[PDB]
Protein backbone atom coordinates (compact mmCIF):
# COMPACT_ATOMS: atom_id res chain seq x y z
CA UNK A 1 0.00 0.00 0.00
CA UNK A 2 2.04 3.07 -1.17
CA UNK A 3 -0.38 6.25 -2.35
CA UNK A 4 -2.70 6.29 0.72
CA UNK A 5 -3.71 3.35 3.07
CA UNK A 6 -5.49 5.83 5.32
CA UNK A 7 -9.45 4.34 5.73
CA UNK A 8 -9.77 0.50 6.64
CA UNK A 9 -13.65 0.67 7.32
CA UNK A 10 -14.19 -2.31 5.00
CA UNK A 11 -11.06 -3.61 5.24
CA UNK A 12 -10.46 -7.41 5.27
CA UNK A 13 -14.41 -8.03 5.29
CA UNK A 14 -14.98 -8.38 1.32
CA UNK A 15 -12.78 -11.05 1.44
CA UNK A 16 -13.09 -12.49 5.00
CA UNK A 17 -16.80 -12.69 3.69
CA UNK A 18 -15.35 -15.80 1.38
CA UNK A 19 -12.32 -17.21 2.21
CA UNK A 20 -13.84 -20.53 2.27
CA UNK A 21 -15.47 -19.77 -0.64
CA UNK A 22 -13.75 -22.96 -2.58
CA UNK A 23 -15.56 -25.25 -0.17
CA UNK A 24 -18.35 -26.49 -2.09
CA UNK A 25 -16.48 -27.28 -5.54
CA UNK A 26 -14.50 -29.67 -6.35
CA UNK A 27 -11.90 -28.77 -8.83
CA UNK A 28 -11.61 -26.53 -11.95
CA UNK A 29 -12.67 -23.21 -12.95
CA UNK A 30 -10.66 -20.56 -13.54
CA UNK A 31 -11.45 -18.99 -9.54
CA UNK A 32 -7.86 -20.20 -8.61
CA UNK A 33 -6.02 -17.20 -9.17
CA UNK A 34 -4.10 -15.88 -5.93
CA UNK A 35 -4.29 -16.23 -2.24
CA UNK A 36 -1.91 -14.06 -1.08
CA UNK A 37 -3.84 -11.03 -1.76
CA UNK A 38 -6.50 -12.60 0.42
CA UNK A 39 -7.86 -11.25 3.86
CA UNK A 40 -6.92 -7.52 2.80
CA UNK A 41 -3.28 -8.74 1.85
CA UNK A 42 -2.93 -8.83 5.24
CA UNK A 43 -34.86 -1.53 -4.94
CA UNK B 1 -11.06 -5.44 15.61
CA UNK B 2 -6.85 -5.89 16.12
CA UNK B 3 -7.69 -8.80 17.97
CA UNK B 4 -10.06 -10.20 15.14
CA UNK B 5 -7.52 -9.56 12.43
CA UNK B 6 -4.88 -11.20 14.25
CA UNK B 7 -6.65 -14.44 15.43
CA UNK B 8 -8.29 -14.73 12.31
CA UNK B 9 -5.21 -15.51 10.22
CA UNK B 10 -3.68 -18.66 12.75
CA UNK B 11 -6.86 -19.58 14.67
CA UNK B 12 -8.33 -20.81 10.53
CA UNK B 13 -5.89 -22.19 10.01
CA UNK B 14 -4.79 -24.15 13.19
CA UNK B 15 -8.80 -25.46 13.34
CA UNK B 16 -8.41 -26.38 9.54
CA UNK B 17 -6.02 -28.58 9.80
CA UNK B 18 -7.99 -30.88 11.25
CA UNK B 19 -10.04 -32.61 9.13
CA UNK B 20 -7.71 -33.41 6.36
CA UNK B 21 -5.07 -34.76 9.24
CA UNK B 22 -6.84 -38.40 9.35
CA UNK B 23 -9.00 -38.18 5.63
CA UNK B 24 -6.21 -38.16 3.75
CA UNK B 25 -4.32 -40.21 5.39
CA UNK B 26 -7.07 -42.87 4.94
CA UNK B 27 -15.10 -33.05 -1.09
CA UNK B 28 -13.05 -29.86 -2.41
CA UNK B 29 -10.86 -29.51 0.58
CA UNK B 30 -8.08 -30.51 -1.49
CA UNK B 31 -8.82 -27.61 -3.60
CA UNK B 32 -9.35 -25.14 -0.85
CA UNK B 33 -6.69 -26.14 1.15
CA UNK B 34 -4.14 -24.27 -1.16
CA UNK B 35 -5.92 -20.97 -0.83
CA UNK B 36 -6.16 -21.99 2.74
CA UNK B 37 -3.08 -22.66 3.94
CA UNK B 38 -1.57 -19.19 1.68
CA UNK B 39 -4.02 -17.09 3.41
CA UNK B 40 -2.84 -18.19 6.72
CA UNK B 41 0.52 -17.22 6.38
CA UNK B 42 1.64 -16.28 2.78
CA UNK B 43 -1.42 -14.29 2.56
CA UNK B 44 0.79 -11.55 5.38
CA UNK B 45 4.32 -10.65 4.14
CA UNK B 46 5.81 -9.42 7.43
CA UNK B 47 3.66 -11.77 10.17
CA UNK B 48 6.16 -11.10 12.36
CA UNK B 49 4.80 -7.95 13.13
CA UNK B 50 1.27 -9.60 13.48
CA UNK B 51 2.97 -11.93 16.01
CA UNK B 52 5.34 -9.73 18.29
CA UNK B 53 3.66 -6.30 17.82
CA UNK B 54 0.15 -6.44 17.02
CA UNK B 55 -0.93 -9.18 19.61
CA UNK B 56 1.25 -11.85 21.04
CA UNK B 57 -1.74 -14.15 22.29
CA UNK B 58 -1.56 -15.68 19.29
CA UNK B 59 2.39 -16.37 18.62
CA UNK B 60 3.91 -19.49 19.22
CA UNK B 61 0.78 -21.15 21.14
CA UNK B 62 -0.74 -20.53 17.41
CA UNK B 63 2.25 -21.17 15.08
CA UNK B 64 3.79 -24.22 16.49
CA UNK B 65 0.42 -25.78 16.18
CA UNK B 66 0.04 -25.01 12.65
CA UNK B 67 3.41 -26.00 12.06
CA UNK B 68 2.51 -29.56 13.65
CA UNK B 69 -0.49 -29.82 11.88
CA UNK B 70 1.18 -29.35 8.42
CA UNK B 71 3.93 -32.27 9.90
CA UNK B 72 1.29 -33.84 10.46
CA UNK B 73 -0.24 -33.75 6.46
CA UNK B 74 3.53 -34.22 5.18
CA UNK B 75 3.27 -37.57 7.48
CA UNK B 76 -0.13 -38.31 5.34
CA UNK B 77 -0.36 -38.82 1.48
CA UNK B 78 0.11 -36.02 -0.43
CA UNK B 79 0.53 -35.42 -4.10
CA UNK B 80 1.87 -31.88 -4.50
CA UNK B 81 4.86 -29.86 -3.39
CA UNK B 82 3.48 -27.51 -1.27
CA UNK B 83 7.11 -26.18 0.37
CA UNK B 84 6.97 -22.84 -0.47
CA UNK B 85 4.11 -22.36 2.28
CA UNK B 86 5.92 -23.91 4.66
CA UNK B 87 9.67 -22.84 3.79
CA UNK B 88 8.47 -18.75 3.37
CA UNK B 89 7.79 -18.97 7.41
CA UNK B 90 10.87 -19.33 8.61
CA UNK B 91 12.36 -15.61 9.58
CA UNK B 92 9.68 -14.39 10.57
CA UNK B 93 9.88 -16.21 13.87
CA UNK B 94 12.52 -14.42 16.46
CA UNK B 95 12.12 -11.16 14.11
CA UNK B 96 10.34 -13.94 23.17
CA UNK B 97 7.51 -16.79 23.07
CA UNK B 98 6.36 -18.02 26.37
CA UNK B 99 6.78 -22.14 25.78
CA UNK B 100 6.39 -22.62 29.20
CA UNK B 101 2.79 -21.61 29.01
CA UNK B 102 1.81 -24.28 26.15
CA UNK B 103 4.68 -26.94 24.62
CA UNK B 104 3.04 -27.85 21.21
CA UNK B 105 6.81 -29.11 20.30
CA UNK B 106 5.42 -32.50 21.03
CA UNK B 107 5.04 -33.84 17.54
CA UNK B 108 8.07 -32.38 16.45
CA UNK B 109 10.17 -33.77 18.65
CA UNK B 110 8.12 -37.28 17.82
CA UNK B 111 9.43 -36.85 14.37
CA UNK B 112 12.63 -35.87 15.31
CA UNK B 113 12.70 -39.22 17.54
CA UNK B 114 11.69 -41.02 14.93
CA UNK B 115 14.09 -39.51 12.50
CA UNK B 116 17.04 -39.14 15.08
CA UNK B 117 19.69 -40.49 12.56
CA UNK B 118 18.90 -40.38 9.63
CA UNK B 119 21.46 -42.55 7.96
CA UNK B 120 20.90 -45.16 10.44
CA UNK B 121 17.07 -44.78 10.44
CA UNK B 122 16.79 -46.36 6.39
CA UNK B 123 14.30 -48.82 6.72
CA UNK B 124 10.47 -49.35 7.14
CA UNK B 125 10.09 -47.89 10.66
CA UNK B 126 8.63 -44.97 9.65
CA UNK B 127 4.55 -46.17 8.80
CA UNK B 128 3.09 -46.97 5.06
CA UNK B 129 7.15 -46.89 4.14
CA UNK B 130 7.59 -43.41 2.46
CA UNK B 131 9.51 -43.30 -0.63
CA UNK B 132 9.49 -40.10 -0.77
CA UNK B 133 6.62 -38.40 2.02
CA UNK B 134 9.42 -38.27 5.00
CA UNK B 135 12.51 -39.90 3.83
CA UNK B 136 13.87 -37.42 1.42
CA UNK B 137 15.38 -34.45 1.33
CA UNK B 138 12.33 -32.51 1.77
CA UNK B 139 12.35 -32.89 5.66
CA UNK B 140 15.75 -32.20 5.72
CA UNK B 141 15.58 -28.67 4.27
CA UNK B 142 12.21 -28.38 6.32
CA UNK B 143 13.98 -28.29 9.68
CA UNK B 144 15.99 -25.48 8.58
CA UNK B 145 12.99 -23.44 8.21
CA UNK B 146 11.75 -25.34 11.61
CA UNK B 147 14.22 -24.56 13.66
CA UNK B 148 15.75 -21.13 13.33
CA UNK B 149 16.97 -19.44 16.07
CA UNK B 150 19.41 -16.48 14.49
CA UNK B 151 18.35 -13.45 16.74
CA UNK B 152 17.44 -15.08 20.05
CA UNK B 153 16.08 -18.15 21.16
CA UNK B 154 11.95 -18.56 21.88
CA UNK B 155 12.09 -22.10 23.91
CA UNK B 156 11.94 -23.16 26.97
CA UNK B 157 15.97 -25.17 26.32
CA UNK B 158 14.62 -28.43 27.63
CA UNK B 159 14.81 -30.53 24.65
CA UNK B 160 16.66 -28.70 22.14
CA UNK B 161 20.07 -28.72 24.30
CA UNK B 162 19.60 -32.34 24.62
CA UNK B 163 18.54 -32.57 20.89
CA UNK B 164 21.82 -30.75 20.05
CA UNK B 165 23.90 -32.74 22.27
CA UNK B 166 22.84 -35.90 20.28
CA UNK B 167 23.29 -34.84 16.74
CA UNK B 168 26.63 -33.45 17.52
CA UNK B 169 27.49 -36.95 19.11
CA UNK B 170 25.93 -38.72 15.83
CA UNK B 171 27.82 -36.63 13.48
CA UNK B 172 30.77 -37.20 15.39
CA UNK B 173 30.65 -40.76 15.18
CA UNK B 174 29.47 -41.47 11.93
CA UNK B 175 32.52 -39.13 9.61
CA UNK B 176 30.76 -40.42 6.77
CA UNK B 177 27.66 -39.25 4.94
CA UNK B 178 26.01 -42.73 4.53
CA UNK B 179 22.25 -40.96 3.26
CA UNK B 180 20.07 -42.63 0.92
CA UNK B 181 19.24 -41.98 -2.97
CA UNK B 182 18.91 -38.96 -3.95
CA UNK B 183 19.42 -37.14 -0.78
CA UNK B 184 23.16 -35.62 -1.39
CA UNK B 185 22.66 -31.92 -0.43
CA UNK B 186 21.97 -33.13 3.59
CA UNK B 187 24.89 -30.64 4.45
CA UNK B 188 21.38 -27.93 5.03
CA UNK B 189 19.77 -29.37 8.06
CA UNK B 190 20.35 -27.70 11.05
CA UNK B 191 20.48 -24.07 11.02
CA UNK B 192 21.22 -23.63 15.22
CA UNK B 193 24.18 -25.99 15.97
CA UNK B 194 26.00 -23.75 18.98
CA UNK B 195 26.91 -24.55 22.55
CA UNK B 196 24.28 -24.97 25.05
CA UNK B 197 21.39 -24.59 21.87
CA UNK B 198 32.71 -40.18 22.80
CA UNK B 199 30.34 -38.09 24.54
CA UNK B 200 29.31 -38.73 28.21
CA UNK B 201 26.06 -36.83 27.81
CA UNK B 202 23.97 -39.73 28.51
CA UNK B 203 25.61 -40.12 32.24
CA UNK B 204 25.55 -36.63 32.96
CA UNK B 205 21.89 -36.44 32.24
CA UNK B 206 21.73 -39.57 34.54
CA UNK B 207 23.53 -38.51 37.24
CA UNK B 208 22.06 -34.87 37.15
CA UNK B 209 18.02 -37.03 37.24
CA UNK B 210 19.53 -29.95 38.19
CA UNK B 211 22.45 -28.21 35.82
CA UNK B 212 23.49 -29.73 32.17
CA UNK B 213 27.09 -30.18 31.60
CA UNK B 214 26.21 -27.92 28.27
CA UNK B 215 26.35 -25.19 31.18
CA UNK B 216 29.62 -25.69 32.00
CA UNK B 217 31.89 -23.92 29.19
CA UNK B 218 34.66 -27.19 30.04
CA UNK B 219 32.36 -29.27 27.81
CA UNK B 220 32.40 -27.11 24.39
CA UNK B 221 36.18 -26.16 24.69
CA UNK B 222 36.98 -29.86 24.97
CA UNK B 223 35.10 -30.67 22.01
CA UNK B 224 36.46 -27.78 20.06
CA UNK B 225 40.08 -28.65 21.05
CA UNK B 226 39.38 -32.41 19.85
CA UNK B 227 37.62 -31.59 16.64
CA UNK B 228 40.64 -28.82 15.62
CA UNK B 229 43.08 -31.97 14.38
CA UNK B 230 40.22 -33.32 12.70
CA UNK B 231 39.51 -30.02 10.44
CA UNK B 232 43.23 -29.01 10.42
CA UNK B 233 44.26 -32.45 8.70
CA UNK B 234 41.03 -32.25 6.26
CA UNK B 235 42.05 -32.10 2.71
CA UNK B 236 41.41 -34.77 -0.11
CA UNK B 237 41.55 -34.08 -3.63
CA UNK B 238 38.91 -35.77 -4.20
CA UNK B 239 35.75 -33.86 -6.26
CA UNK B 240 32.71 -35.70 -4.41
CA UNK B 241 33.30 -37.54 -0.84
CA UNK B 242 35.97 -34.47 -0.62
CA UNK B 243 33.52 -31.67 -1.56
CA UNK B 244 30.92 -33.38 1.01
CA UNK B 245 32.98 -33.54 3.56
CA UNK B 246 33.99 -30.45 3.80
CA UNK B 247 30.48 -28.77 3.90
CA UNK B 248 29.48 -31.26 6.00
CA UNK B 249 33.15 -29.77 8.50
CA UNK B 250 31.74 -26.04 7.61
CA UNK B 251 28.14 -27.01 8.71
CA UNK B 252 29.19 -28.90 12.12
CA UNK B 253 31.98 -26.37 13.14
CA UNK B 254 30.73 -23.44 11.50
CA UNK B 255 31.64 -19.77 12.90
CA UNK B 256 28.01 -19.51 14.37
CA UNK B 257 28.80 -19.18 18.06
CA UNK B 258 27.04 -16.81 19.54
CA UNK B 259 28.13 -17.53 23.17
CA UNK B 260 30.62 -15.09 24.11
CA UNK B 261 32.30 -14.66 20.77
CA UNK B 262 34.34 -11.83 21.14
CA UNK B 263 35.62 -13.20 24.93
CA UNK B 264 37.81 -16.39 23.20
CA UNK B 265 39.72 -14.04 20.99
CA UNK B 266 43.03 -16.72 20.70
CA UNK B 267 39.79 -19.03 19.08
CA UNK B 268 38.10 -16.56 17.15
CA UNK B 269 41.08 -15.74 15.47
CA UNK B 270 41.90 -19.62 15.15
CA UNK B 271 38.65 -19.54 13.29
CA UNK B 272 39.18 -16.92 11.05
CA UNK B 273 42.56 -17.85 10.06
CA UNK B 274 41.44 -21.94 9.03
CA UNK B 275 38.25 -20.51 7.68
CA UNK B 276 40.75 -18.39 4.96
CA UNK B 277 43.43 -21.37 4.56
CA UNK B 278 40.66 -24.04 3.69
CA UNK B 279 39.34 -22.08 0.09
CA UNK B 280 42.99 -21.94 -0.57
CA UNK B 281 43.61 -25.55 -0.34
CA UNK B 282 40.22 -26.10 -2.01
CA UNK B 283 41.08 -23.81 -4.82
CA UNK B 284 44.77 -24.94 -4.87
CA UNK B 285 43.54 -27.63 -7.04
CA UNK B 286 42.16 -26.95 -11.05
CA UNK B 287 38.76 -27.96 -10.03
CA UNK B 288 37.23 -27.69 -13.72
CA UNK B 289 33.65 -28.97 -12.15
CA UNK B 290 32.67 -25.65 -10.20
CA UNK B 291 29.13 -27.04 -9.36
CA UNK B 292 29.77 -29.20 -6.36
CA UNK B 293 30.03 -26.41 -3.70
CA UNK B 294 26.30 -24.56 -4.15
CA UNK B 295 26.86 -21.81 -1.93
CA UNK B 296 29.97 -21.64 0.20
CA UNK B 297 30.58 -19.73 3.36
CA UNK B 298 31.54 -16.15 2.67
CA UNK B 299 45.84 -10.40 7.99
CA UNK B 300 49.19 -9.93 6.01
CA UNK B 301 49.38 -13.79 5.10
CA UNK B 302 45.67 -14.35 4.14
CA UNK B 303 45.99 -11.21 2.08
CA UNK B 304 49.07 -12.78 0.39
CA UNK B 305 47.69 -16.22 -0.06
CA UNK B 306 44.42 -13.80 -2.17
CA UNK B 307 46.48 -11.99 -4.15
CA UNK B 308 48.73 -15.05 -5.11
CA UNK B 309 46.00 -17.40 -6.13
CA UNK B 310 44.40 -14.06 -7.97
CA UNK B 311 47.39 -13.78 -9.92
CA UNK B 312 48.11 -17.62 -10.75
CA UNK B 313 43.93 -17.52 -12.08
CA UNK B 314 44.68 -14.80 -14.01
CA UNK B 315 47.55 -15.93 -15.57
CA UNK B 316 45.45 -18.74 -16.38
CA UNK B 317 42.72 -16.88 -17.71
CA UNK B 318 45.40 -15.23 -19.98
CA UNK B 319 46.59 -18.48 -21.16
CA UNK B 320 43.21 -19.15 -22.32
CA UNK B 321 42.40 -16.64 -23.96
CA UNK B 322 45.88 -16.79 -25.83
CA UNK B 323 44.77 -20.43 -26.09
CA UNK B 324 41.47 -19.64 -27.96
CA UNK B 325 42.45 -16.59 -30.15
CA UNK B 326 43.68 -18.74 -32.94
CA UNK B 327 42.65 -22.72 -33.39
CA UNK B 328 39.14 -22.61 -33.33
CA UNK B 329 37.69 -25.50 -31.39
CA UNK B 330 34.77 -27.40 -31.94
CA UNK B 331 30.85 -26.54 -32.20
CA UNK B 332 29.16 -23.84 -29.87
CA UNK B 333 28.28 -26.61 -27.37
CA UNK B 334 31.60 -26.80 -25.85
CA UNK B 335 32.84 -23.21 -25.94
CA UNK B 336 29.37 -22.70 -24.47
CA UNK B 337 30.01 -25.07 -22.05
CA UNK B 338 33.92 -24.00 -20.95
CA UNK B 339 32.31 -20.34 -21.10
CA UNK B 340 29.89 -21.33 -18.26
CA UNK B 341 32.28 -23.35 -16.19
CA UNK B 342 34.49 -20.46 -16.85
CA UNK B 343 31.96 -17.86 -15.31
CA UNK B 344 30.73 -19.80 -13.06
CA UNK B 345 34.43 -20.17 -11.56
CA UNK B 346 34.62 -16.41 -11.91
CA UNK B 347 31.73 -16.09 -9.45
CA UNK B 348 32.59 -18.43 -7.35
CA UNK B 349 35.97 -16.37 -6.97
CA UNK B 350 34.65 -12.92 -6.94
CA UNK B 351 32.58 -13.59 -4.00
CA UNK B 352 35.15 -14.32 -1.62
CA UNK B 353 36.19 -11.03 -3.32
CA UNK B 354 33.77 -9.21 -2.83
CA UNK B 355 33.64 -10.28 0.32
CA UNK B 356 37.59 -9.18 1.38
CA UNK B 357 37.30 -6.29 -0.53
CA UNK B 358 36.45 -4.58 2.68
CA UNK B 359 39.14 -5.60 4.69
CA UNK B 360 41.61 -5.14 1.57
CA UNK B 361 40.57 -1.38 1.56
CA UNK B 362 40.74 -0.89 5.39
CA UNK B 363 43.97 -2.25 5.72
CA UNK B 364 45.56 -0.39 2.35
CA UNK B 365 44.19 2.79 3.41
CA UNK B 366 46.64 3.77 6.08
CA UNK B 367 50.23 2.68 5.15
CA UNK B 368 49.75 -0.64 2.93
CA UNK B 369 50.51 0.17 -0.92
CA UNK B 370 51.60 -3.76 -1.16
CA UNK B 371 47.99 -5.12 -1.43
CA UNK B 372 47.94 -2.12 -4.45
CA UNK B 373 50.68 -3.39 -6.39
CA UNK B 374 49.54 -6.95 -5.81
CA UNK B 375 45.51 -5.85 -7.14
CA UNK B 376 47.27 -3.75 -10.36
CA UNK B 377 47.69 -7.02 -12.27
CA UNK B 378 44.78 -8.18 -11.21
CA UNK B 379 42.75 -5.20 -12.29
CA UNK B 380 44.70 -4.99 -15.69
CA UNK B 381 43.66 -8.76 -16.44
CA UNK B 382 40.42 -7.97 -15.73
CA UNK B 383 40.26 -4.48 -17.80
CA UNK B 384 41.89 -6.32 -21.12
CA UNK B 385 39.92 -9.47 -20.59
CA UNK B 386 36.91 -7.45 -20.82
CA UNK B 387 38.07 -5.57 -23.63
CA UNK B 388 36.83 -7.06 -26.25
CA UNK B 389 35.19 -10.74 -25.60
CA UNK B 390 31.64 -12.50 -27.08
CA UNK B 391 31.28 -15.74 -25.97
CA UNK B 392 31.55 -14.94 -22.48
CA UNK B 393 29.10 -12.03 -22.87
CA UNK B 394 26.41 -13.91 -24.77
CA UNK B 395 27.32 -17.31 -22.27
CA UNK B 396 26.75 -14.52 -19.17
CA UNK B 397 23.05 -14.55 -20.47
CA UNK B 398 22.40 -18.05 -19.65
CA UNK B 399 24.61 -18.36 -16.52
CA UNK B 400 22.23 -15.59 -15.56
CA UNK B 401 19.29 -17.37 -16.30
CA UNK B 402 20.41 -21.06 -14.94
CA UNK B 403 20.95 -19.63 -11.37
CA UNK B 404 17.95 -17.84 -10.17
CA UNK B 405 19.56 -17.19 -6.63
CA UNK B 406 20.94 -14.16 -6.59
CA UNK B 407 23.09 -12.60 -3.16
CA UNK B 408 23.11 -9.39 -3.81
CA UNK B 409 25.83 -8.78 -0.74
CA UNK B 410 27.38 -4.78 -2.18
CA UNK B 411 24.77 -3.22 -1.01
CA UNK B 412 25.03 -4.76 2.49
CA UNK B 413 28.45 -3.56 2.95
CA UNK B 414 29.22 -5.53 5.84
CA UNK B 415 23.25 -14.77 -10.61
CA UNK B 416 25.05 -14.45 -7.44
CA UNK B 417 27.61 -11.54 -8.81
CA UNK B 418 28.03 -9.80 -11.54
CA UNK B 419 30.86 -8.27 -14.00
CA UNK B 420 30.41 -4.71 -12.55
CA UNK B 421 29.10 -4.15 -9.49
CA UNK B 422 30.10 -1.89 -5.91
CA UNK B 423 33.18 -3.91 -5.47
CA UNK B 424 34.29 -3.30 -8.73
CA UNK B 425 33.74 0.86 -8.72
CA UNK B 426 35.95 0.67 -5.48
CA UNK B 427 38.27 -1.59 -7.39
CA UNK B 428 39.19 1.17 -9.87
CA UNK B 429 38.81 4.25 -7.49
CA UNK B 430 41.90 3.29 -6.13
Amino acid sequence: QKKYEQELFKLALPCLSAVAGALPPDYMESNYVSMMEKQSSMF
Amino acid sequence: TGGHASNKEKEMVTSLFCKLGVLVRHLGQTLDARTVMKTGLDSVKSALRAFLDNAAEDLEKTMENLKQGQFTHTRSQPKGVTQIINYTTVALLPMLDKHNVYSIYNTRSSRERAALSLPANVEDVCPNIPSLEKLMTEIIELAESGIRYTQMPYMMEVVLPMLCSYMSRWWEHGPENHPERAEMCCTALNSEHMNTLKIIYNNLGIDEGFSQPIINKVKPQLLKTHFLPLMEKLKKKAAMVVSEEDHLKAEARGDMSEAELLILDEFTTLARDLYAFYPLLIRFVDYNRAKWLKEPNPYWSKSHNFKREEQNFVVQNEINNMSFLITDTKSKMSKAAISDQERKKMKRKGDRYSMQTSLIVAALKRLLPIGLNICAPGDQELIALAKNRFSLKDTEEEVRDIIRSNIHLQGKLELGIANVLFHLEQKSKY
